[PDB]
RNA sequence: CAUUGGUGAGCAGCGAAGGAUUUGGUGGAUUACUAGCUAAUAGCAAUCUAUUUCAAAGAAUUCAAACUUGGGGGAAUGCCUUGUUGA
RNA sequence: AUCUGUUUGGUGGAACCUGAUUAGAGGAAACUCAAAGAGUGCUAUGGUAUGGUGACGGAGUGCGCUGGUCAAGAGUGUAAAAGCUUUUUGAACAGAGAGCAUUUCCGGCAGCAGAGAUUUCAGCUGUU
RNA sequence: GUCGACGUACUUCAUAGGAUCAUUUCUAUAGGAAUCGUCACUCUUUGACUCUUCAAAAGAGCCACUGAAUCCAACUUGGUUGAU
């Protein structure tokens, strides 16, 4: 039977261990009794994934004991024999059998992947790719596995082509998940930032382009808005107008969180990216006017633009002319908006300018801070 | 189970009653009678060839795999 | 043994743990169940006696038919077996081979006689009544169930006196006389 | 009227800090009393086995050996017997 | 009604006959013991078991393999063509992990430095 | 006249075609259908046990000690402001 075959496959390792001074024959017999129990539990009916986990833990501690015994007796870090890789091969085989039998246990899949990544020198990139291929075919609608695949390929191999292909296939399978779009934008921004800093490194060693601009991330942004809106409508499909307004509000939050990612990206042209996203939101969506449909969100976007005109610049090195231009834009927006909207926008702008400059610098310390306090009192 | 049975049959095919059971087939009566007629005729040819080999001091022994061939165009 | 599958039965046609050819159909067990025979060897002792009868009958048959010796001995055997009660009739010579059975002898045992005499409802009841000391054949109490009753001896197979069975039947008919001890 | 029918309710009488049925277990007896163990003229009983082995004695059917079978007919092949063939 | 006696339903069940059965026929109790039958449920999965006995693995390279495109050749057709076929070759490109080879390097040590979760990890500089 | 011959009347004797089973594989036919080391559940049949009815009958017997059950008596508690 299968248990007998697997035990007879375990035999040559114990031949090697007895041949070296590492283990006594009785100790080998006790180890094989435990392995007999575990192999019977795996190959019988009524098994669980916990039996696989316990067997892997047992083999791991056997390997640790073997390492200590090889350090102590022979005074060598490792022998050149079968026994130093055979337990590792067995643990990989137990993981493979467990994933084949219960493919739905994502924790066991993660344990398999972590183990195969951890034994880096002995494993193969081909093996990690095969485990990813099996797992991605079995669970194509799990976004985290696609993200982990792309992350492994980006940090370990720095394979930007494979990372792009992984993200594109994953978004083909999961077009409704905002998280995968976000990670794709983050990867592309990381790639172009690394290209920019690599060009800068070259320019300092020795002696434009839409790729360096960020138009790839902008196109991913636009396709994200269309696809996420369409799939959100398909999931939740006068009342249609209310649903469209709710969809626009839902997309607005993801857009603002993309804005926060752009603000996190300091090296990139934040002003360019914010200009593009506010251009998109200035363009009408869902057959309704944005400002008329969501005046609170329109006022929020106007205040966001007015603040981010100078928010990229530090408060210590703030430009009085830029602050005056922002205040003039705020006054124009207040004139355009309703009186309650103008009052709310003025209060928000005053609070933002206060938290920017008034807490940072004193009116006695800076002569321009007195003018800022006067402008805040006027607002 | 089937592979083990085949290997065991191959191992012990040489035994008397295993051979007896294994070679048994039901054969039509015409084919069986013609087989025994051909057996008798072959035995008669064998005794005639034995008499010829007794008469002739040196007769060539021709192979069963040679008997059917009258000739070849290109000689070897 | 579980039920054999089709391919197993072909290779195991002769296999049987419960019926063997030497058992002869469990004829002995059948006869002991019919007549409540307790001893195991009673059928085979009876069968040996039947075999002696049949061997003697075969030899008398191989004698010539118009032989005074043959005719006298066949009539002697027929009369003796009829007097014992093994043979119901004396008409035919061929009954000395056809109608001599173990069951014919077992029908002359005391419980079968009592059950035919309506003394007991079953042969097993008759067996128990014999072992419990209720039955006498003449003045003599018989507690052996294997005791064989002759045609003449049938007329004295009776309940013992002072028997609770005898008192019960007399009390049922309202004819119990306590001076007679019942 | 009878009830040698059932189920009950009550007297006389009997009558000592109760009475009446039923049932499990254990002990003694059920033949007529001379003690336990063993390798037994003795030793042991807390065993010994660190003397427990040597020597002596000891081999007929010249393997005789189913007194052991239900009855009637048989016996391909077994088995038994006898004869024969070749070693 | 010291009227009448048919019906319907209970109770009872002799004689004859008929059928079946026979250590007489049952009944009750169970997380009891035993012999079998039938039907279900359950990844129930080696068509030749795993990535490895330093007889090895990892990295790299060479060869091979795959796909479409382009060019050339050949066949067919034509008044020239176009078109079509190709078990013909070349080049560039995109690959797969899926074969083969290695007389390249790494699975010793010392030191530096970084990162990860005090240890670990690969890497660098030397040496063997 | 349990006699013959003849006449008459009566009684009884057919047979086939096909399939299956029977050889510890094969009943003679390729026109057919069966080769796997058990895990569990459900249902069903049967037999043991223990008790018992029809429904009895017989007690390996006697003493002693030691438990248990049941029915009365007595005592206790509840009960006509309601036991059964």
């Amino acid at each position: 039977s299968k248990t007998r075959y697997y035990l007879e496959q375990c035999i040559p390792e114990m031949d090697d261990l007895v041949e070296k001074g590492l283990f006594t024959k009785n100790e080998v017999s006790l180890i094989m009794k435990k392995r007999t129990d575990f192999e019977h539990r795996l190959n019988s009916r009524g098994s669980s994934i916990n039996d696989y986990i316990k067997y892997i833990n047992y083999e791991s501690n056997v390997n640790k004991l073997r390492a200590k015994r090889c350090k102590r007796i022979l005074q060598v870090k490792k022998t050149n024999s079968l026994s130093d890789w055979s337990i590792q091969q067995r643990i990989g085989f137990i993981y493979q059998r467990g994933t084949n039998k219960f493919p739905q246990d994502l924790k066991f899949w993660a344990m398999y992947l972590n183990y195969m990544k951890a034994r880096g020198n002995q494993t193969s990139y081909k093996k990690i790719h095969n485990i990813y291929n099996q797992l991605l075919k079995l669970h194509p609608t799990n976004v985290d596995i696609w993200i982990s695949c792309a992350k492994y390929e980006y940090e370990v191999h720095a394979n930007f082509k494979s990372c792009r292909n992984i993200f594109q296939n994953g978004l083909r399978f999961n077009p409704d998940v905002p998280k995968l779009w976000y990670e794709y934008v983050k990867f592309e921004l990381n790639f172009i930032t690394k290209l920019i800093n690599r060009r800068k490194v070259m320019g300092l060693i020795n002696e434009t382009n839409p790729a360096l601009r960020g138009d790839i991330a902008l196109t991913i942004f636009d396709v994200c808005m269309k696809t996420l809106g369409k799939h959100y409508i398909n999931k939740h499909k006068k009342m249609n107008i209310e649903l469209n307004k709710e969809t626009l509000n839902y997309l607005f939050s993801e857009s603002l969180r993309y804005i926060k990612l752009f603000d996190e990206f300091l090296d990139l042209e934040r002003d360019y990216l914010i200009n593009h996203v506010l251009q998109f939101w200035k363009n009408d969506m869902y057959d309704l006017s944005l400002r008329k449909d969501l005046p609170e969100l329109y006022l929020k976007t106007v205040m966001i633009d007015i603040t981010l005109n100078i928010r990229y610049m530090p408060v210590e090195k703030l430009d009085i002319d830029q602050l005056q231009l922002s205040v003039k834009k705020y006054f124009a927006y207040i004139s355009k908006l309703d009186s309650a909207s103008v009052k709310s926008l003025k209060n928000e702008y005053r609070s933002y300018l206060q938290d920017n400059y008034l807490k940072k610098m004193n009116a006695e310390d800076d002569p321009r801070y007195k003018i800022l306090d006067l402008i805040i009192s006027k607002l | 189970k089937l592979e083990y049975d085949e290997k065991l049959k191959e191992r012990f095919r040489h035994m008397p009653e295993i051979k007896r059971i294994s070679r048994h087939r039901h054969v039509p009566q015409v084919i069986k009678k013609a087989q025994e007629i051909k057996n008798i005729e072959l035995s008669s040819i064998k005794r005639r060839e034995a008499n010829e080999r007794r008469t002739r001091k040196d007769m060539p022994y021709i192979s069963e795999r040679k008997k059917q061939i009258v000739g070849t165009v290109h000689k070897y | 043994v579980r039920k054999l599958k089709h391919h197993e039965q072909k290779l195991l046609k002769k296999v049987d743990f419960l019926e063997w050819k030497q058992d002869q159909g469990h004829r002995d067990t059948q006869v002991m169940r019919t007549y409540h025979i307790q001893n195991r060897e009673d059928y085979h002792k009876y069968n040996r006696i039947c075999g002696d009868i049949r061997r003697l009958a075969n030899k008398l048959s191989l004698l010539p038919p118009t032989d005074p010796f043959r005719r006298k001995h066949e009539q002697l055997l027929l009369d003796k077996l009829y007097a014992m009660g093994v043979l119901t009739t004396k008409s035919k010579i061929s009954d000395l081979e056809n109608k001599v059975t173990v069951s014919a002898i077992c029908r002359r045992r005391l419980p079968v006689i009592m059950h035919r005499l309506k003394m007991a409802e079953t042969i097993q009841d008759a067996v128990k009544f014999i072992e419990q000391g209720h039955v006498r054949v003449g003045p003599n109490l018989i507690n052996d169930p294997a005791y064989l009753v002759t045609r003449n001896m049938e007329d004295y197979v009776t309940w013992v006196d002072n028997s609770k069975i005898k008192k019960t039947l007399l009390r049922y008919r309202n004819q119990i006389d306590d001076f007679d001890f019942s």
